[PDB]
């Protein structure tokens, strides 16, 4: 709904490979996960930074 | 983890080093899994 591009641009490859540069868009996903506020079995669900 | 796997891929026989209480489980787990000897001045782990 935010229309932000989702699919990663290319394969990251080996995780252990150094220096490892993380995919930037991941950050966005983190944000997208934290701002979520919903109701569930545990009660009101909301997150801090 | 990176450094350990570097030393391992290099094919060294034994590894001397230091560990923080944060990194200790990683070291002991990897050395226990790949059968590589680890020698440290650091505080003794609680266990066998």
């Amino acid at each position: 709904k935010q229309r932000i591009e989702i699919s990663r641009r290319g394969n990251a490859g080996d995780c252990l490979a150094n220096p490892a540069v993380p995919w930037g868009q991941g950050v966005e996903i983190e944000r997208a996960l934290k701002q979520v506020q919903v109701e569930g079995l545990s009660g009101n669900i909301k997150f801090d930074q | 983890t990176n450094a350990f796997c570097s030393q391992f891929s290099r094919g060294v026989y034994a590894i001397f080093g230091f560990y923080d209480k944060k990194s200790v489980n990683t070291i002991t787990s990897f050395c226990g899994t790949l059968h590589v000897s680890f020698i440290t001045p650091s505080f003794p782990t609680d266990g066998t």
